[PDB]
RNA sequence: AGUGGUGGCCACUAUUAUUGGGCCUAAAGCGGCCGUAGCCGGGCCCGUAAGUCCCUGGCGAAAUCCCACGGCUCAACCGUGGGGCUCGCUGGGGAUACUGCGGGCCUUGGGACCGGGAGAGGCCGGGGGUACCCCCGGGGUAGGGGUGAAAUCCUAUAAUCCCGGGGGGACCGCCAGUGGCGAAGGCGCCCGGCUGGAACGGGUCCGACGGUGAGCGCGGAAGGCCAGGGGAGCGAACCGGAUUAGAUACCCGGGUAGUCCUGGCUGUAAAGGAUGCGGGCUAGGUGUCGGGCGAGCUUCGAGCUCGCCCGGUGCCGUAGGGAAGCCGUUAAGCCCGCCGCCUGGGGAGUACGGCCGCAAGGCUGAAACUUAAAGGAAUUGGCGGGGGAGCACUACAAGGGGUGGAGCGUGCGGU
RNA sequence: GUGGGGUAACGGCCCACCAAGCCGAAGAUCGGUACGGGCCGUGAGAGCGGGAGCCCGGAGAUGGACACUGAGACACGGGUCCA
């Protein structure tokens, strides 16, 4: 029938309902226990300094077809392993086993996988503090 | 149990009735090796 | 159940004039409803208002001019100062100073224009453009 | 439907045929209607109007 | 095993209430529930059973509410007045066949004109005062027992004590339900089964001790306050074995350190009680002997 | 008629817009207090009594005479037995009830299978409570007063 | 003299809906009913003035914010002046329209009574029907049964089949419906006994006793379970015969639990109208059911025909609504009340925990991670061991010629 | 609650007795989380979010515990003890 309670002393119930009913909601069960917060390997961190382990790619989603080069960086942090995706033509070569390397977010949709390649999380930005797009266009030299 | 009746659509799925069975077996061995 | 007379008898009044007869009875008359149909007579909505004593609540009987677009009545009589006022003519009317609302200040029911100068706040009651 | 309702059901003045008792019967009785005097029965009540069995001398609204 | 009464283990933590005047719904329901069961079952005194016993049909009980209770409810207060050795009950392929004792049917007639709430623990006193597992329950407490192995290894001692044979019955079926419980109570978590001891543990919880849960233990302590009440009561009426368990030389200076309590009940009640199980210690001690006892 | 059944049917019935007893009517207002008080020490309610009233005697309503003894009160039959010792402790339209439902209950107790009428016993001890809370919020029962089926067996 | 990437916050979003969302088909009304708190409540009079409103005293610091002027080029910034908050508090005066509180009055709502009439309304006893199975006797040879075919299977110690007797359990066909009744599940042989309810007509009685319903209580299809009985047919499991590449199936022959009665548990379903309940308003047409009424017919039995009013029960349909399918007074249209539920898809109705149950299970119920759709109505083709109609020789019906048998030519598959 | 103690000061703050009270479904207790406010960000606004940066109030000197001296402290550049 007609949306209830619109009653001049119903204050309790109709506030109530509501807060109730926002535990619906999904982004807002996402931020106030803040298990986003909680199940993080970045705690929160839109930057993090690894360590390089071994260089590793991916076979794009159908039907898109090649090779996603990527690694495997152990955080110094706290210590939790995760992929991380290079960019770059022929950026692989750049990054060397057991580099220190700054690592961010990837920018994906709610922060998932970008766009055709699945999983992975993050990209690297510097490798041993040198910005990596320069050294994709060759202006710099890794030290 | 409950239930959501969004599920009975056959498209690409088993019947629910025999999922409904097989998952009944799987939580009866499940609470037998508990206790 | 019946719950509220004045709402009741709004929706009647708009209901009745979507088809667009002319006689409409309304049947829980009260002294309020009286009080009521007076005021957008008095700015020339409707035609004649009478009441019939029927024996047990009373009937309204209304003329109607075809005149308003839509009359309801706001249900929880919210309580408006004066110089808030606009606030809420936003919310019930379709444009600057268009149409009027139902105001039961101290002085008694009656529209929401007289009682800008006469300066009294009051609970909504009702509205109607 | 009309605006005010109306009672359709009626008074009837009513002489009786044994003793010429008059009286005041309901159109709608729900028992038998007895006389004052005489006893007998001068109304019955029916799933509509009752069926009178004296002389109907005038209706009463 | 032999008693699994399951999915009401916390039904019976309301008697700690009744220490108190402290009144509540659940407490009113025990009140009522017990008073039926007590009025339900005859004083009649295997072809004796089903024939002066009675049945009890768990169904046809109600509470006044048009209202039905709990079967685990209704076995957990049978059980719990026949643990305290006030009714006569029996068990047979689904029927449950119980009788009013000697205790009953004169702590009933005695006071017939207290409140519900004197009424259960005058009933529960009375209950404690004579030769009963609650009583050896009682004893092992004075002894210090807090768990369910103490009360194990000193029901084992007195059975081979060799003058255990007058309750010999009735504390087989202790240790039987320590046993197949003790998993329940020691070594999961959840428990979802109360054993004898632990029912045992309520009712003195109901007179002069509290009960903690930790992941199925049911540790116990009792309040030297009220217990010296009730102590005093039991050596002005020695009609009771010791059972060869000692007072603790702690608990005994601990009842000697508080004040003196209020004596529970009126001092009639106290008289009373005393009087009716002095005049009567013999009947109902051997009737107590042919309820647990062998012979 | 819809509080359980919930049908809208209406078997009620209409009275005039009549505020003066009719001219026709020939009693005066003493004449059918002696006649209401002689049909209610026969043992007549006051519903079958008004009935009584309009079928034979013709009277439309009583409602529609005033009270000598009061100007601002309509004359009511129960009135007029309250003015005699003769209106009832117990409102007439609970006693009904109370008696339909003692009388029920010895029926579940003969016919323990039938849960229609267990229904009908369950909807009808809620209309005697609802009438009970009403009369205790009016004050026309004691405050202790409280149906009770032992109790009711008396009554 | 900025410019890009990333992470957190608001808007975008009426995807948090007080303003302002939905819940027939897209996630989303619990199977049903009762009922406490709470919430929402009929008309009139009198009083009070708590809320409500107007005036006024004290008070909410500074800082920030709005505007004029002035100073630093101007600006920002600063001052002079006027204004604003959570201003939620408090002193006093004034009003009585609505709510609240007290007293009085009145029936429309609701409840109560009475008269005939309708209904698979429930429980209990008695009577009885048809069919089916078993047993006995008579007759009868030579089979029966079953399928696409058969087979298993019964049968000559007389089967199937016909007649005459005995026992048994289950169910009460047609009438039967778009019918009725019930809160829903559900309810049908006849009679008798008890019992509930509604509708109609009469207010004849109480005087707002009302609606909703968190918590609570209740009964509630099949199936399963506990204890005892019972078991004609049917038939989970199981056992055979068949079919098939494969048969655990569909088909056939047997067959236990079950299906039936007594006591109790389980609380379940596409329990679907996939539509929570109360009131009022909004074109109409159209039949039956119940009750009432007005006429006419009436062998005078509401027995029969036409109109009207009420209640329930379909279809069509004006406007209107909706994405449409469609709904459209028995609303999915417009207002007035209350509770439940819904917030992309999957994981998942899962894990853990709690409560209930004898058990199986029931009532509650997440997260990690992954994905760009899932999903709904509806148009056009395509296709159907779907239907209907029409055709037909690169098709068949009837008829005739002839290849594949032998070799050779012609080009081809393969060396 | 009675009658007392110590306090600069009233108060179970503390003591002896007397009695069973107090709180909770309008959410006690328990746990999570967190200095409160003037204000700030966004937004047409209803509103949502935040409280570090300037002012007021609250609290703390590694965790803990304790005195003296002083009108003012359990005292950052005074003192004593454990880790």
């Amino acid at each position: 029938g007609k949306k209830a309670p619109n009653g001049e002393f119903a204050g309790r119930k109709l506030k109530l309902k509501r807060k109730k009913f926002r535990w619906s909601d999904i982004r807002y069960k996402r931020r106030v226990l803040r298990l986003k917060e909680k199940s993080d390997p970045l705690e929160g961190a839109p930057q993090a300094r690894g360590i390089v382990l071994e260089k590793i790619a991916v076979e794009a989603k159908q039907p898109n077809s090649g090779m996603r080069k990527a690694v495997r960086v152990q955080l110094i942090k706290n210590g939790k392993v995760v992929t991380a995706f290079c960019p770059g033509d022929g950026a692989i070569k750049f990054i060397d086993e057991h580099d220190e390397v700054i690592i961010e977010g990837i920018g994906g949709p709610k922060g998932g996988s970008m766009g055709d390649i699945p999983g992975i999380r993050y990209k690297v930005v510097k490798v041993n503090r040198v910005s990596l797009k320069e050294l994709v266009k060759g202006r710099k030299e890794k030290p | 149990m409950k239930r959501r009746p969004r599920k009975w659509k056959k498209k690409g799925r088993m019947r629910w009735k025999w999922i409904k069975k097989r998952i009944r077996r799987l939580k009866r061995q499940r609470k037998k090796e508990r206790g | 159940t019946l719950l509220d007379p004045l709402a009741n008898a709004l929706s009647h009044i708009t209901n009745s004039e979507r088809v667009g007869k002319r006689e409409v009875y309304i049947k829980p008359a009260s002294k309020l409803i009286g009080e009521v149909l007076r005021v957008m007579q008095k700015y020339g909505y409707i035609g004649e208002f009478e009441f019939i004593d029927d024996g047990r609540a009373g009937v309204y009987r209304v003329q109607l001019l075809g005149r308003i677009n839509k009359a309801g009545a706001i249900k929880p009589r919210f309580p408006v100062k004066v110089s808030e006022f606009e606030k809420w003519e936003k919310r019930f009317l379709p444009a600057f100073e268009f149409g009027i609302l139902i105001v039961s200040t101290s002085q008694g029911v009656m529209s929401h224009k007289e009682a800008i100068e006469k300066g009294i706040g009051g609970r909504l009651i009702a509205y109607v453009y | 439907k009309p605006i005010i309702p109306m009672p359709r059901s009626r008074f009837l003045r009513v002489k009786c045929i044994d003793c010429g008792n008059e009286q005041i019967v309901f159109s709608h009785p729900a028992t038998k209607v007895r006389c004052l005097i005489c006893g007998a029965t001068l109304v019955e009540p029916t799933g509509g109007k009752g069926i009178v069995k004296a002389k109907i001398l005038e209706v009463l609204e | 095993k032999v008693v699994g009464i399951k999915g009401s283990v916390s039904y019976l933590q309301a008697l700690k209430y009744l220490k108190t005047k402290k009144v509540t719904k659940r407490l009113k329901e025990i009140e009522k529930l017990v008073d039926t069961l007590i009025t339900l079952a005859p004083y009649a005194p295997i072809e004796t059973i089903r024939k002066n016993y009675a049945k009890i049909s768990f169904n046809k009980i109600k509470t006044v509410s048009r209202s039905k209770i709990g079967s685990p409810r209704i076995k957990s207060i049978m059980l719990l007045l026949w643990n305290f050795g006030l009714l006569d009950v029996k068990i047979i392929e689904n029927s449950w066949y119980v009788r009013k004792t000697k205790l009953a049917s004169l702590l009933e007639e005695n006071f017939k004109d207290l409140s519900p709430s004197e009424k259960l623990k005058v009933y529960l006193l009375g209950g404690l005062l004579v030769d009963t597992p609650a009583r050896f329950v009682y004893r092992c407490t004075l002894n210090g027992v807090e768990d369910y192995k103490g009360v194990k290894k000193a029901i084992l001692g007195y059975l081979s004590d060799q003058r255990s044979n007058s309750l010999i019955i009735g504390l087989s079926n202790m240790l039987e339900s320590i046993k197949f419980i003790e998993e329940a109570q020691a070594y999961s978590g959840k428990k979802e089964y109360i054993g004898l001891v632990d029912v045992a543990f309520y009712g003195l919880s109901g007179l002069y001790l509290d009960v903690k849960r930790e992941s199925g233990k049911l540790t116990v302590k009792p309040n030297f306050r009220e217990l010296r009440a009730l102590y005093e009561i039991d050596k002005s009426v020695a009609t009771g074995s010791d059972y060869g368990l000692s007072i603790s030389k702690e608990i005994l200076e601990n009842l000697a350190n508080t004040k003196r309590r209020k004596t529970i009940f009126s001092e009639e009640v106290q008289e009373l009680l005393v009087n009716v199980i002095k005049e009567n210690a013999i009947s109902i001690s051997q009737d107590l002997q042919n309820m647990y006892g062998i012979i | 008629a819809r509080m359980h059944a919930r049908k809208r049917g209406k078997s009620g019935s209409k009275r005039p817009p009549r505020t003066a007893p009719p001219i026709w009517v020939e009693y005066t207002v003493e004449e059918i207090e002696n006649l209401v008080v002689k049909l209610r020490k026969e043992g007549y309610s006051t519903a079958m009594i008004g009935t009584i009233l309009r079928d034979q005697y013709g009277i439309p309503s009583v409602k529609l005479f005033k009270d000598p003894d009061n100007p601002n009160r309509n004359l009511t039959i129960t009135r007029i037995l309250e003015k005699h010792g003769l209106a009832p402790e117990i409102p007439e339209d609970l006693m009904f009830l109370i008696r339909r439902a003692v009388n029920l209950r010895k029926h579940l107790e003969q016919h323990p299978k039938d849960l229609h009428s267990m229904r009908g016993l369950q909807l009808i001890e809620s209309k005697i409570r609802r009438l009970v809370k009403y009369y205790k919020r009016k004050g026309k029962l004691p405050k202790n007063w409280r149906y009770d089926p032992e109790t009711a067996k008396l009554l």
